[PDB]
């Protein structure tokens, strides 16, 4: 339910993966502002900053 | 209980900012003209008033 | 693991008095103090996060703390809550902590900084608890009854709460310009700075690498750090960065739940 | 009415609406200062109880 | 009351105490505790650290 320009992607795989942060932390970040009405946002919180 | 919520300011350095409503409880908006704010490394808006 | 901490930064805020009378902008700023709790413990914030360090790692020892645009790192001793006495610190986690204080009418946090200097600040805050039930004991006894109060609990779990972030503005900064001769230098070493002089035809933007105007004195320029990588805060005494607002949420520990007390 | 029991309302705990009359004002910021002052009436419950 | 104390030579703890009201009062019409961020000017006194 995510968006990112003219993506519409599920919160729970955002095409980031693997590293969003990791990758570009400015682009994670900016896209995660834009979600904060979206009821998924804890969702695509947890799976922008999570990697191994 | 309530709970006041304050954001955090808008400053604009040569510029004005246009007051905006909007329909929160009890809301609250005003612009202040005239504005010399320092912050710890200096003073931004070289814009002198 | 999850590791929200990675996208937030320590800030510096203003302090009305540091602890001797005098105001300066400091790394230990007293946020909200909640006393909604029925047992009478508070959590106070900082504008330094504790329980972190530097390089991002969580420790026990360690706690993050800016120093001009620049993170520092200082021990977990050496912090000290206190209002007319001296409170006991139950729990620490980000920007919270939680303490048990003796009535007061003020209260101040303190913590070394590299350099072993006390930074500190103090509010005024009226504080004087009074324990459930019909008597105003100070001691819970050796033999009692029980009766149903709150607390705050040291579960650092999903808590349904709210803190907004956002990108921190671009802080000014007068100790990276040099003039040598008839121009300007400025410094360097990964930070994008933007400038704006005066000086000649259209010599504005953003650098990351030093040069000479060759024209004027240091009266026209300045550096504006835009350090822009991770959120900081929605505080009131640090300015937003653009005018419809970008906004962010990140859970607080410590929610309040049921118990019993003597 | 600000102040007193019921300053603000809410017509169930869930309810998305909320009345608030709480004498919210503000202020000008003090030279040379960044931190949007206000004054406002204390809460009604907490002098309730 | 009040007292003031010192480490000796032999790091030993000489103090002295006397008996003295303390109750201070601010300058104006309310009786505060901590200078706020937001309030008037008033003049006041003090001891300055020259010592010319
Ligand atoms: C860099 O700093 C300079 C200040 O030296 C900024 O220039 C200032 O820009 C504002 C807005 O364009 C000017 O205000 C204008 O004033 C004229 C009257 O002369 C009025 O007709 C306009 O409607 C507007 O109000 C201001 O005068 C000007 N300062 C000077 C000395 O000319 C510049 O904007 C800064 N650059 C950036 C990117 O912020
Ligand atoms: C301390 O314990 C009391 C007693 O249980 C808590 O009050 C109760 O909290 C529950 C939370 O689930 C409430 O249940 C709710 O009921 C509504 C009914 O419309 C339902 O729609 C919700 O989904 C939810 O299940 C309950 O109403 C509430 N009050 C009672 C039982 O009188 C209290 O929250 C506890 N305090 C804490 C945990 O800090």
């Amino acid at each position: 339910m995510c968006v990112l320009a003219n993506a519409t992607f599920p919160c729970f795989q955002p095409p980031c993966v693997p590293c969003c942060y990791e990758n570009n932390a400015e682009a994670t970040l900016r896209m995660l502002e834009d979600n904060v009405d979206r009821p998924g946002y804890y969702d695509l919180l947890q799976a922008a900053l999570t990697c191994r | 209980e309530y709970k006041t919520v304050v954001p955090s300011p808008y400053v604009k350095c040569c510029g004005a900012s246009e007051c905006s409503t909007k329909e929160k409880p009890d809301y609250q908006c005003k612009v202040y003209t005239g504005v010399y704010p320092f912050m710890w490394g200096g003073a931004y808006c070289f814009c002198d008033s | 693991h999850f590791n929200v901490y990675k996208a937030t930064r320590p800030y510096i805020a203003y302090c009305a008095d540091c602890g001797a009378g005098h105001s300066c902008h400091s790394p230990v700023a007293i946020e909200a103090v909640r006393s909604e709790a029925t047992d009478g413990m508070l959590k106070i914030q900082f504008s330094a996060q504790i329980g972190i360090d530097k390089s991002d790692n969580h420790d026990y020892t360690k706690i993050r703390y800016a120093d001009g645009h620049a993170i520092e790192n200082a021990v977990r001793s050496s912090l000290k809550v206190a209002t007319s006495g001296d409170c006991f610190v139950h729990g620490t986690m980000g920007h919270f902590i939680l303490a048990k204080c003796p009535p007061g009418e003020f209260l101040q946090v303190s913590i070394q900084d590299t350099r072993n200097a006390v930074r500190a600040c103090r509010i005024q805050y009226h504080h004087d608890p009074q324990p459930v039930g019909r008597e105003k004991f100070t001691i819970r006894p050796h033999y009692g009854k029980e009766i149903p109060c709150t607390t705050y609990q040291q579960t650092t779990a999903k808590t349904v709460e709210e803190i907004d972030m956002h990108m921190p503005p671009d802080t000014p900064d007068r100790t990276l310009l040099s003039q040598q001769s008839g121009n300007v230098k400025i410094t360097v070493g990964g930070k994008k700075v933007k400038y704006n002089c005066t000086c000649g035809t259209g010599n504005v933007g953003t650098t990351n690498s030093d040069m000479t105007i060759n024209t004027c004195l240091i009266e026209q320029c300045h550096v504006s750090v835009t350090d822009h990588k991770k959120w900081q805060f929605n505080s009131p005494f640090v300015p937003r960065a653009d005018e419809p607002a970008r906004k962010g949420k990140v859970h607080i520990p410590f929610p309040l739940d049921n118990i019993t007390c003597r | 009415q600000p102040g007193r029991f019921g300053d603000i309302q809410s017509r169930t705990v869930e309810s998305n609406d909320l009345y608030a009359n709480t004498a919210l004002k503000l202020a000008r910021p003090s030279p040379g200062m960044v931190h949007v002052p206000y004054t406002q009436t204390p809460s009604g419950f907490k002098y309730w109880l």
